[PDB]
DNA sequence: CGTACTTAGGTTAGGCTAACCTAAGTACG
DNA sequence: CGTACTTAGGTTAGCCTAACCTAAGTACG
């Protein structure tokens, strides 16, 4: 079940990124969760947070607290819950 | 099968303010097995024709003909219970179910004739009062104040106390009635009620031939006089 | 109304066979004050269930299964008489509109019982006699 | 099944006795379509038309005719249907 | 609203596992904006059917039917994601909530013709795999 | 399972209509196979919330806000089946089930840009006129009083035909639409409609690869232009 | 002391059969 | 040419499950 564990282990959710020290990394995945919310999805696609696209994610501290991330167009702000449910491969 | 469905709602109701517990849809739809969608149509089409109103705090209240019919279809029962155990000879643990379906197809004209066949009878053979006499057109009412519940004596220390009434609830299940037959929990037998402590306890009874256990909502229906 | 619809058309086309008369539907609907489609409708019903057959000649045909209910609801009603007349004395003119509620309800408990109470009565107060008492076991 | 088909063969229709060119005869049964009218029932009662208690039926001619008979307490006229529904033994 | 309570109970789910959350109860009542005594009653329901179980520690486990059903769910909604954008061409950001309705009533039939026009594709455009190609027999 | 009863109910009283066939309750019960008592509730529910009225004769008459609702539902579908046969390629006697389906699913916003995707389409591939097109946003209306039912040209003394329209009440039997595929019954084909004499008597009719019989329900919701 | 869930008593929508009706037909000596 | 029955389209009463709700509980780190 690639949709559940993932057949590339090096797939890493953005909170964990940021929580490990940011880094670059290129969007894989946006779960149902994320795309409920159409006003986000359009952010996302306006900063350029979209699968295909290298993205780099602003170490952060404390769990409750939204993560920074920087996309092509400019960066925006993630919640806890949104930021886990967008997995990415750290180049 | 319930044979009139709108006869046996207004018992039913009958039933929970003889047992003191507050009418609501949730106790037709548990004694009668019917969804609550069911009951809540059944009552609206029966509020509709004016046998009873749901109040705000949404209890049952019988209407004047509704009160009028349930106490007509109660006297027909309990009349019918006498013939059955007076006069027939059906066993005790059958008499209800068979009753329960005779008080939707006697006449008045049956009843006059089974009150003086039977004496003017007073009380069911499970010493519950038979109402409505009045408009049969045949008694001075017994103060029931000193009758007090099973369980309530339970949780008050328990004590010796004589059986009085079954009430109808009680009745239902015939395997129940052929135990208390048994150890003798039936009226007019004294009884000894063991203290038990918090509600929904299940309270255990000494009759003169062994004991038994009964459940809060059996121990509930059934009354006795304390020694 | 009628309590029991099924159990009334099965007792109306035994009456009919008790009378000598061809039971057809639209004996049914006279007997029973009921239009004609309603009489079809609930044979075709009972016919479904396998409590009678409609044959060529279109006379109603009581079932293996039709003819022992009929026979019960019968005796059931002849025995209410009995008790009706005999112990309760309810008016020789009243007894059989209560007997056919009463056919409705009554348990073959009670039937057995009032068999003893009435001595092993063989036909009711107005001479018919009460059939199935074998199935009693009387 | 006597019910039906009676074991006392001799059992004969009221109407039957009369068109047969009536008789005295002794009342036997009562179906339950006669039964059905009580204000009748009170009738057959007050005349003395009762299982138990002999009768005289009048020779009557043509169906869809009324019955004379002649009970203890008087007489009174049946109609065929109910005629059809009496059965009686002939002395 | 949700069209198939069932089907969106086990996407839902599913969703979550996806996430690599605790798929409770108390999570589907905050999904789906619906009361904890209804999301207990439907997941009895559920129970009940053999969809899914509720374990010790009281996480939601799909059944083998209900871990079927679940994929068969999200299959359709992925290729009716992929038809949206690349065919139709709705707007990115409304592309789900088309989807989320119309995976309810899509035939294995219409899964297995948008296989072959969007040629094969494993990914969603929100680049979340297609499971269960395996069972359409791609 | 109807997925929207609503919507079902609205657009099967539209189908009648576009059959020529009297809009009644009896109607609607056979074509959705619900029991008469359904119908009449759900009918009742429906002209509670405004969307139809009972008339006097019992035909259903959609209000201003059913008739919009009814044409939503019936563009929806058209456009699903138009989108399944010219661009997913669902097979063409399959079609019409997904349509009956993703008909209560789908937005106007996706109607839109089915529109664009296929070119302002206008009839189905059944050959039936797409309505509230007006409504999404988006043509010359076909002058449709030369169309014929086949029942009646037949009953009329037959004659050669062009397929114009196949009803939804004939789609909804996917082996007969296979049947009439394989003979060549299908918009504009030409066929050959056999003459009979007196109504309800099956209809038959010669394609392009051979000939069929149709039921009298079937061919009166058949419509073709006689050469 | 919130987080997760149960207990208790509702609700509407959408299905069903049994059992009654009328009005206007057909089938048959 | 009535007698028996069918066709067609209703009706109310009395049942059901699925799927939503609130208010006020219990159970647990
Ligand atoms: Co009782
Ligand atoms: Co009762
Ligand atoms: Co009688
Ligand atoms: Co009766
Ligand atoms: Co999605
Ligand atoms: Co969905
Ligand atoms: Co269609
Ligand atoms: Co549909």
């Amino acid at each position: 079940g690639d949709s559940v564990e993932p057949v590339d282990t090096d797939l890493r959710r953005v909170d964990e990124v940021a929580r490990s020290g940011g880094g670059r990394a290129l969007v894989c995945r946006i779960a149902e969760h994320v795309q409920l919310d159409p006003d986000l999805m359009s952010e996302l696609k306006k900063v350029g947070v979209v699968p295909g696209n290298e993205i780099d994610i602003v170490a952060v501290a404390g769990v409750n607290k939204p993560i920074q991330v920087q996309g092509s167009e400019g960066g925006t702000q993630l919640q806890p819950g949104i930021a886990h449910a967008v997995m990415v491969r750290v180049k | 099968d319930l044979i009139d469905t709108t006869e046996m709602y207004l018992r039913t109701i009958y039933d929970l303010e003889e047992e003191g517990v507050v009418p609501l849809r949730a106790r037709i739809a548990e004694r009668l097995e019917q969804s609550g969608p069911t009951v809540s149509a059944t009552v609206a089409r029966m509020e509709r024709d004016g046998l009873l109103t749901v109040a705000e705090d949404r209890h049952l209240e019988l209407t004047k003909a509704g009160r009028a019919r349930a106490i007509s279809v109660m006297r027909k029962h309990r009349l019918a219970e006498r013939l059955l155990v007076d006069v027939i000879g059906l066993e005790w643990e059958q008499v209800h179910l068979e009753a329960c379906r005779w008080e939707h197809v006697m006449s008045e004209a049956v009843e006059r004739k089974l009150v003086k066949l039977l004496g003017n009878p007073t009380t069911s053979p499970y010493g519950n009062p038979i109402p409505g006499l009045d408009e049969l057109g045949v008694s001075v009412e017994p103060v029931d104040t000193d009758l007090r519940r099973v369980d309530e004596v339970a949780r008050s220390g328990g004590g010796r106390a004589l059986v009085c009434r079954i009430a109808e609830h009680v009745q239902l299940d015939p395997d129940l009635m052929s135990e208390l037959k048994k150890v003798g929990v039936v009226p007019g037998n004294e009884i000894d009620i063991v203290a038990v402590a918090g509600v929904n306890k299940p309270i255990q009874v000494q009759g003169s031939e062994g004991g038994t256990q009964l459940q809060p909502g059996i121990a509930h229906a059934v009354m006795v006089r304390v020694k | 109304d009628l309590i029991d619809t099924t159990e009334m058309y099965l007792r109306t086309i035994y009456d009919l066979e008790e009378e000598g008369v061809v039971p057809l539907r639209a004996r049914i609907a006279e007997r029973l004050e009921q239009s004609g489609p309603t009489v079809s409708a609930t044979v075709a019903r009972m016919e479904r269930d396998g409590l009678l057959t409609v044959a060529e000649d279109r006379h109603l045909e009581l079932t293996k299964a039709g003819r022992a209910r009929a026979i019960s609801v019968m005796r059931k009603h002849r025995l209410a008489e009995r008790l009706l007349v005999d112990v309760i004395g309810l008016e020789w003119e009243q007894v059989h509109l209560e007997a056919c509620r009463w056919e409705h309800v009554m348990s073959e408990a009670v039937e057995r019982k009032l068999v003893k109470l009435l001595g092993n009565p063989t036909t009711s107060p107005y001479g018919n006699p009460i059939p199935g008492l074998d199935e009693l076991g009387v």
